[PDB]
């Protein structure tokens, strides 16, 4: 049959939910740091013909370049919509190998966090002493939004 | 899929998929003679 | 809320298709085949290098007489008798249709079991790759585009250009 | 209908005869209901006798026009851009004469195609892009040609938002009918974010980019991409980066400035298009209003509220049914947006809005004729659709006792007035002109109306034009010149190819034009007022709202009883106003070359395009032709074997098609029946008719096809009149 | 067409080509087909020498990266004593 799209005051909303969230580790430059230490930052055409921003940050980049940048993002959400179909469920996604008794081996099962299960039961000693672990982390993303543009530049943090 | 004593339908103005177009085949047959007013034959 | 949104000949598109596209067989393995270094080279001196030209157009002629009879008795006697007229059996006619062809005429039929059934096991094969052919041959002739657009050098036609770092065009592979 | 209705089935409606009331197309043939199916396919007495929907589908089918413009639009950008002309004609203006249509050389086609100006063959423009297009703070073909796919963008999907509707399960009856805030949001901000928005990108990159243009460089000789970023250095030139203010306010020190608008008025020497040191402030100075504006509110309160002794007790409760109309609240809007938009077409010509205007003649009154037929051709309408109310549109009567049912109660006296008001102007506003003949013709001028001969003595002056440009010295500030240099005070200098504005004098021959309109603007309206007053009821038929507003004519008793109705009230009103705006265009173009228009050279010793031959000469109607339709036309009728000559290979035809309307105009109906017949005889000796039965115009058909064609007979005709006497000299 | 000789005597060749050395590029930034530079160790101005200079130095530029981050001078505001003039 036809694929379906239901609409119904607030899918939008759980994606829209979701979209933010996966933009919140997105958000990438401050969740890992190491990530850029001059990486959050693009670098477009700053030939070999002529220049980048402006007077931008000079002393954009080196840099790890290239094509294959359209292939990846559509390649790799021709998967996003896959958990998303597969998981519809008829289970059978193990289909093992043809002979062979010796595959009890198992690995997880379905995993959202410390994976098959929780797992090795056993633990407290020390550690010690649903949209928050998303609210935050908006009030992580739009800061680096405005911190791009962020600049007075003419003059200068007045508040000083 | 159409055989024998009359087929399937069509809309009000296929008639705009035939002024325009067949006829339209036609200045096709006025630049391949770029030229008219009398006519050699074949 | 979904298309309204046919067929009924769909049941006929189907046809012309393993036409299409089994068909593309024929260019897709004796290319590649080709034969990449022999041993080699292709050479033709024969019936092409003293007689005047040999082909193009009475190419096409002598070329599809032969495509002209066989692909006009491909779909007009695929099957279709009872052959006329006068009311409703639908693909548009099956006006041949609760008769097949012959009340007790000849042998229109082929096979036992008062039809024509080729036997009920045969899904396999052709289902398969073939309506493949369909498939595959929709990306290989998506690369009919790749393989030679760009009209090598020899020629920038309308003249935006509009960048440039290097070639294009086929023999396998690519940088990258 | 009746069919499957249900559900149980999507199986979609293609196939079984008919539909549209019930009796309905009916198994037995016929063609009348072909012209029905496309004529009142949009109405609403038939789709439902329940609002709901309709309002569901205006809001859609409305889209895709949005959607159109849309792709209308692109094909001008585009064809604008690398069907060329502009780039060339920029570095090139006061030289070109542009182009973006060019035909293709098929069949006798490429007269069509007549070297333009930056070394191409085309079709000229009378349609002022190349000259918004100014605008482009960055220049470059290719680049229009984003703009131009930007605009397919916008469509798809602002065309899929059409999809988003009706055929989507659709919203409903509060969502309009709840109406408690649409223009609070509208003129707020888009009226405002537009406006506003469009001064963000209306100094930040124009101005700059003209502001050192208006002097010589070839593009990209100056103005980037994006250089127009932080880079607040290049508007260096052009003002301050704020240097010490900080968000307007005052503890602001200029010794010497004022930031950029530093208000003009008048016109650049080198490109008099008015200045954008301006354009910027007064979209600013405006948008803050609907900015602040669009802030109310919630409705009646305020309707509900102010009334009096004779004024409108209903005024108070002026509808309920202003949120259940439609009909109604278009036919207002039309005589807004339609008298809003001729306002247009002065403001232009007297004050130019883009570079290169009026030295560029043509290119900008196509405009204020075009714009002119619109600030005319939606108030007739926004007459028919009060027509279209006061017939039907609520359910009951439920309305009752107001401004309305007042205004009725006198009804044989609103247009009692009106109506002597006509025949006192019309024997003042036009016997007036036949004097003239009648006695020039008899010749005697000691006594015509002459703007010298009957008293009024070398002078017009002392009225408000010489109280306009000399206002600059009151509670004005002021800026050199005026505000429209086409007042009577000061100032010459304008322009160094042709001309621009200046004065323009008047007194008689100006006096009574200026008043003909006024009794053909007065006749006009008559016909309308008391055709949509008298919607529904009448002593000469009451029983007068029974089928629909149209209705061909009651019947040949009462001894008329034909026209009535106010269809044809909204026929015989555009009949008038074909003229009213057909004769104002007549006016100006007159005026605006026998004056204005013309040329300096040394001493710039002026030289019109007509050295005034207005002066004494209009005033007889004749020099009406004299002056006008014989000798401008002379372009026409001179205009084959050339480049334009489509348009006197128009103006044949078209000046045909008009001289084809009286045939659907002035004829009987059961004639072409009649008629219709000997030919349906004919036809069944060989057998090849009767199936569909073969009929006649539907009288008031018939009525469409006069008029509609009376009109694109009768107005395409100057269409070509026109763009032949400004191309080629003028 | 028509041939003689032979598709060719000698095949297709050096149109791609690269071979010994099939270096532009790879090489090419054989500045720095290893960007190696300066000293090892250590004190100062580094950058040579071409390259140079060092420009306003310490932890500036060097980010490049200089490195290390020093007891400094620590950037932040003030100063520099933004010795201009
Ligand atoms: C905001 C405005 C706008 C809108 C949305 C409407 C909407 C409507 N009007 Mg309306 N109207 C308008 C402005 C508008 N009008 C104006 C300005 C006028 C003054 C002329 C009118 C005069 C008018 C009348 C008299 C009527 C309506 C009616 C209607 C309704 C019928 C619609 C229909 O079937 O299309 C009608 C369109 C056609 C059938 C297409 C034919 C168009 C021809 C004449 C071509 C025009 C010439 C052009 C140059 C030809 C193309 C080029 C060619 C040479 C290749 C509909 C609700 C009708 C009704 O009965 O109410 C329910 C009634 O007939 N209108
Ligand atoms: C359709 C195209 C037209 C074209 C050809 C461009 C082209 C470009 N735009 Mg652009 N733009 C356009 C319309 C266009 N724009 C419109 C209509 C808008 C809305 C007003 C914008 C808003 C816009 C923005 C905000 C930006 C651009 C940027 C860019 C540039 C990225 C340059 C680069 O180095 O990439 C190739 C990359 C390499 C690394 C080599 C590129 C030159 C970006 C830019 O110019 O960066 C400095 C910037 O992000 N554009
Ligand atoms: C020699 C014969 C000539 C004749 C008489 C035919 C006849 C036929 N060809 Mg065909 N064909 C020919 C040369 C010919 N072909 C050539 C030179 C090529 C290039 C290799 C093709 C490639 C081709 C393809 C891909 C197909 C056909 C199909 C067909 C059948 C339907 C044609 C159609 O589209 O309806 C005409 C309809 C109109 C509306 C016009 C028909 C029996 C199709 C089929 O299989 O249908 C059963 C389809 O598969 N032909
Ligand atoms: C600017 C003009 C314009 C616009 C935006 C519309 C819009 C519409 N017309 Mg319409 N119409 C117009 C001019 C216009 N018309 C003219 C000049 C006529 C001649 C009288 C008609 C005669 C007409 C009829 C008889 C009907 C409509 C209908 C419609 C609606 C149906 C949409 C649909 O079913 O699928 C959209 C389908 C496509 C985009 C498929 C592609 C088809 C080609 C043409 C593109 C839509 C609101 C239908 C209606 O009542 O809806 C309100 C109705 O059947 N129109
Ligand atoms: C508003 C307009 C509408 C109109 C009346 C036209 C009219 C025209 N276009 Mg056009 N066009 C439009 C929208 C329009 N276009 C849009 C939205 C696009 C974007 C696709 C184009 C892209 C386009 C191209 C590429 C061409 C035309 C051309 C033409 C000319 C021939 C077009 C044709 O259909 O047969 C002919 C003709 C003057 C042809 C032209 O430029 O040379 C004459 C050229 O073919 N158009
Ligand atoms: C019909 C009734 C009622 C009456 C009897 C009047 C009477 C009058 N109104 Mg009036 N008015 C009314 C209701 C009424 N109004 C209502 C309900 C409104 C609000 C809708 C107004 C808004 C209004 C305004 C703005 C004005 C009047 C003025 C006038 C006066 C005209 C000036 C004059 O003749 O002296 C002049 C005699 C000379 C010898 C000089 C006159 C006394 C005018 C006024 O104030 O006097 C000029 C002024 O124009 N009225
Ligand atoms: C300049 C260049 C380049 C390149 C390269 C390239 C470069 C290539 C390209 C390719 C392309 C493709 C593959 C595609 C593309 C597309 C695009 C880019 C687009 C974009 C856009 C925009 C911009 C906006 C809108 C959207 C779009 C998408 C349209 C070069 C340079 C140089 C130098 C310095 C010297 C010599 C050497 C070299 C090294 C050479
Ligand atoms: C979304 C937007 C916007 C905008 C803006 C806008 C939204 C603008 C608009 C404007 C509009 C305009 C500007 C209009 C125009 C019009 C036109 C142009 C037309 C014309 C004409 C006429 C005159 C009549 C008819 C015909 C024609 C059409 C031609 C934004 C939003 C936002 C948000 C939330 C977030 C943050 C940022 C912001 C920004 C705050
Ligand atoms: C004879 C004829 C034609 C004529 C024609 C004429 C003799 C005339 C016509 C006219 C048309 C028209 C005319 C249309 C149109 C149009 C237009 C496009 C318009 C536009 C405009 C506007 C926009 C608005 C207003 C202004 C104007 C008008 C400018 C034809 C005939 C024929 C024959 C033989 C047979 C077959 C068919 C044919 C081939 C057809
Ligand atoms: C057309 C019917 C005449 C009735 C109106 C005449 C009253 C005013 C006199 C002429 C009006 C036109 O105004 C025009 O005057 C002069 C022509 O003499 C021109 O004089 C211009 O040329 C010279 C060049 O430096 C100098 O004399 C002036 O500095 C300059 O303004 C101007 O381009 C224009 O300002
Ligand atoms: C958070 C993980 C890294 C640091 C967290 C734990 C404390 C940090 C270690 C400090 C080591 C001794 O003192 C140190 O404190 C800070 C944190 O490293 C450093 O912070 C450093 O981070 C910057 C990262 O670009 C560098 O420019 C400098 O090296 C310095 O700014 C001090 O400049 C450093 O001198
Ligand atoms: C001339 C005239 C007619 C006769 C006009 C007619 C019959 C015009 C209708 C002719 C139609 C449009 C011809 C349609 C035929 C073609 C569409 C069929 C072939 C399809 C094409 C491929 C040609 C009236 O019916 C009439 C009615 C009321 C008042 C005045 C008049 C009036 O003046
Ligand atoms: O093995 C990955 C590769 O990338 C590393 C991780 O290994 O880290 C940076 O370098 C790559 C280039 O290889 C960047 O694209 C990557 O996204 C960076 O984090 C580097 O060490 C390796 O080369």
């Amino acid at each position: 049959s036809d694929p379906e799209g239901t609409g119904g005051f607030i899918e939008p909303k759980w994606l829209a939910y979701g979209e933010i969230i996966n933009g919140r580790y997105a958000m990438l430059g401050a969740v890992g740091a190491i990530a850029p230490e001059i990486l959050g930052k693009a670098g477009l055409i700053p030939q070999e013909t002529a220049l980048p921003w402006f007077r931008t940050g000079f002393i954009n980049y080196w840099a790890d370049s290239y094509t294959l940048f359209v292939f990846e993002m559509a390649l790799m959400g021709f998967a996003e919509h896959r958990r998303f179909q597969d998981w519809a469920k008829p289970g059978s996604m193990g289909k093992q190998y043809f002979l062979g008794l010796e595959k009890g081996l198992g690995g997880s099962g379905e995993p959202a966090y410390p994976g098959g299960p929780f797992f090795n039961p056993l633990g407290f000693g020390k550690d010690e002493k649903l949209k928050e672990v998303k609210n935050g982390r908006l009030a992580m993303l739009a800061i680096l939004g405005y911190f791009v543009q962020a600049l007075v530049t003419g003059v200068g943090p007045y508040q000083n | 899929m159409r055989d024998f004593k009359t087929y399937l339908s069509v809309a009000p103005v296929l008639s705009t998929l035939w002024f325009g177009s067949l006829a339209g085949l036609l200045i096709e047959i006025n630049r391949f003679f770029p030229d008219a007013l009398t006519f050699p034959f074949f | 809320s979904d298309p309204e949104s046919l067929r009924w000949n769909v049941q006929a598109e189907l046809v012309h298709s393993r036409w299409a596209m089994l068909g593309a067989a024929g260019i897709f393995i004796p290319e590649f085949l080709t034969k990449l270094g022999i041993l080699n080279t292709p050479s033709w001196y024969t019936a092409g290098e003293q007689e005047y030209f040999t082909d193009t157009t009475t190419l096409f002629i002598v070329e599809l007489v032969f495509i002209g009879w066989a692909e006009g008795r491909r779909w007009a006697d695929i099957l279709n008798p009872g052959c006329v007229n006068t009311d409703p059996i639908f693909p548009n006619n099956k006006l041949t249709g609760t008769d097949v062809g012959y009340p007790g005429g000849l042998w229109f039929d082929p096979l036992g079991w008062g039809s024509a059934s080729p036997q009920k096991l045969k899904e396999l094969r052709t289902k398969e790759i073939k309506n493949g052919r369909l498939a595959m041959l929709a990306v290989m002739g998506a690369w009919f585009q790749h393989i030679y657009t760009g009209t090598g050098p020899i020629d920038n036609l309308f003249a935006a250009h509009l960048a440039d770092p290097h070639a294009t065009i086929f023999a396998a592979f690519t940088p990258k | 209908l009746v069919d499957r209705d249900p559900i149980k089935t999507s199986f979609e409606q293609w196939a079984k005869p008919g539909h549209f009331s019930r009796t309905i197309a009916k198994g037995p043939d016929t063609t009348t209901w072909i012209w029905n199916l496309h004529a009142d396919a949009h109405d609403f007495d038939s789709h439902t006798s329940d609002l709901e929907e309709i309002s569901r589908k205006v809001f859609s089918a409305h889209f895709g026009q949005l959607s159109i413009i849309f792709l209308w639009l692109s094909g001008m950008y585009f064809h604008g851009a690398r069907f060329s002309n502009y780039e060339a004609w920029l570095n090139d203006p006061t030289h070109i004469g542009p182009s973006a249509q060019v035909v293709w050389p098929i069949v006798g086609q490429e007269i069509l195609n007549g070297d333009v100006g930056g070394g191409f063959r085309g079709i000229q423009i009378t349609s002022g892009f190349f000259q918004i297009w100014r605008a482009s703070g960055i220049t470059s073909e290719l680049q229009l040609y984003c703009t131009a796919i930007g605009a397919l963008v916008f469509a798809g999907l602002m065309l899929f938002a059409g999809w988003f509707h009706y055929h989507k399960a659709a919203p409903k009856l509060a969502w309009f009918q709840d109406v408690e805030s649409m223009l609070n949001h509208h003129l707020a901000g888009l009226l405002g974010l537009g406006s506003l928005s469009w001064a963000r990108h209306q100094v930040h990159v124009s101005l700059p980019i003209n502001q050192f243009l208006n002097a010589g460089v070839d593009p990209k000789e100056i103005p980037l991409p994006h250089e127009f970023i932080l880079n607040r250095d290049l508007l260096a030139q052009l003002y301050p980066s704020f240097a010490e203010g900080a968000t307007p306010f005052f503890t602001l020190n200029w010794s010497k400035y004022a930031d950029f608008l530093t208000f003009r008025g008048g016109l650049d020497p080198l490109t008099g298009g008015l200045w954008l040191t301006d354009i910027a402030h007064h979209h600013l100075a405006i948008a803050i209003l609907f900015l602040i504006a669009g802030h109310m509110y919630r409705i009646k309160d305020i309707l509900e509220a102010h009334k009096g002794p004779f004024t409108g007790q209903g005024h108070k409760g002026l509808y309920e049914i202003l949120t259940t109309s439609w009909h109604a609240q278009l036919s207002i809007n039309l005589a807004m947006l339609g008298s809003l938009t001729i306002v247009v077409a002065q403001h232009m010509y007297s004050m130019p809005p883009y570079p290169y205007l009026a030295t560029d003649y043509a290119t900008q009154l196509s405009l204020f004729t075009h714009h002119m037929w619109i600030g005319g051709f939606l108030i007739v309408g926004a007459a028919a659709h009060a027509a279209i109310f006061m017939v039907r549109d609520y359910d009951p009567t439920t309305r009752y006792n107001d401004l309305l049912d007042r205004v009725l109660r006198h009804r044989d006296a609103i247009i009692s007035h009106l109506n002597w008001v006509c025949i006192f102007l019309g024997f003042h506003s036009f016997g007036l002109y036949i004097h003239n003949d009648t006695m020039s013709a008899l010749g005697r001028p000691q006594d015509m109306f002459s703007d010298t001969a009957i008293q009024l003595q070398p002078v017009f002056a002392q009225w408000i034009q010489n109280t306009h440009a000399l206002a600059p010295g009151t509670t004005a500030p002021g800026a050199t010149a005026s505000t429209s240099l086409t007042w009577g005070g000061g100032d010459l200098v304008a322009v160094g190819n042709k001309v621009a504005l200046l004065p323009i004098p008047l007194g008689t021959a100006d006096f009574l034009v200026h008043h003909i309109h006024a009794f053909t603007i007065h006749v006009t309206v008559l016909i309308l007022l008391k055709g949509v007053l008298f919607a529904r009821s009448s002593r000469l038929i009451p029983d007068k709202a029974n089928l629909g507003f149209r209705f061909p004519c009651d019947g040949p008793g009462r001894g008329g009883t034909c026209q009535v109705s106010a269809w044809d009230h909204v026929f015989l009103g555009l009949f008038w106003m074909y003229n009213s705006i057909s004769v104002v265009i007549f006016h100006f173009s007159w005026k605006m070359q026998s004056d204005v228009w013309g040329t300096i050279n040394d001493q710039g010793v002026v030289t019109h395009i007509t050295a005034g031959n207005f002066a004494q000469s209009s005033i007889t109607i004749n020099g009406w032709l004299r002056d006008f339709l014989w000798a401008q036309a002379s372009q026409v009728i001179q205009s084959y074997g050339s480049s334009l000559s489509a348009y006197g290979l128009f103006f044949l035809g078209a000046h045909f098609v008009w001289a084809f309307s009286l045939m659907f105009l002035f004829s009987g109906r059961g004639y072409w029946q009649e008629l219709i017949e000997s030919i349906v005889w004919a036809h069944n000796k060989l057998k090849v008719a009767p199936a569909t039965q073969p009929r006649a115009l539907s009288i008031v058909q018939g009525r469409a096809v006069g008029v509609t064609h009376y009109l694109l007979g009768g107005i395409a005709t100057t269409w070509a009149f026109f763009l032949a006497r400004i191309i080629a000299v003028g | 067409g028509v041939i003689e000789e032979y598709l060719e005597k000698s095949k297709t060749n050096k149109e791609l080509n690269d071979k010994k050395r099939l270096a532009t590029t790879g090489a090419n930034f054989a500045r720095a087909y290893t960007v190696e530079f300066g000293s090892c160790k250590f004190p100062e101005n580094f950058t040579g020498c071409q390259d140079l200079a060092k420009q306003k130095k310490v932890p500036f530029l060097s980010d490049d990266l200089d490195l290390e981050c020093e007891g400094k001078d620590k950037y932040k505001c003030g100063s520099n004593v933004f010795w201009k003039w």
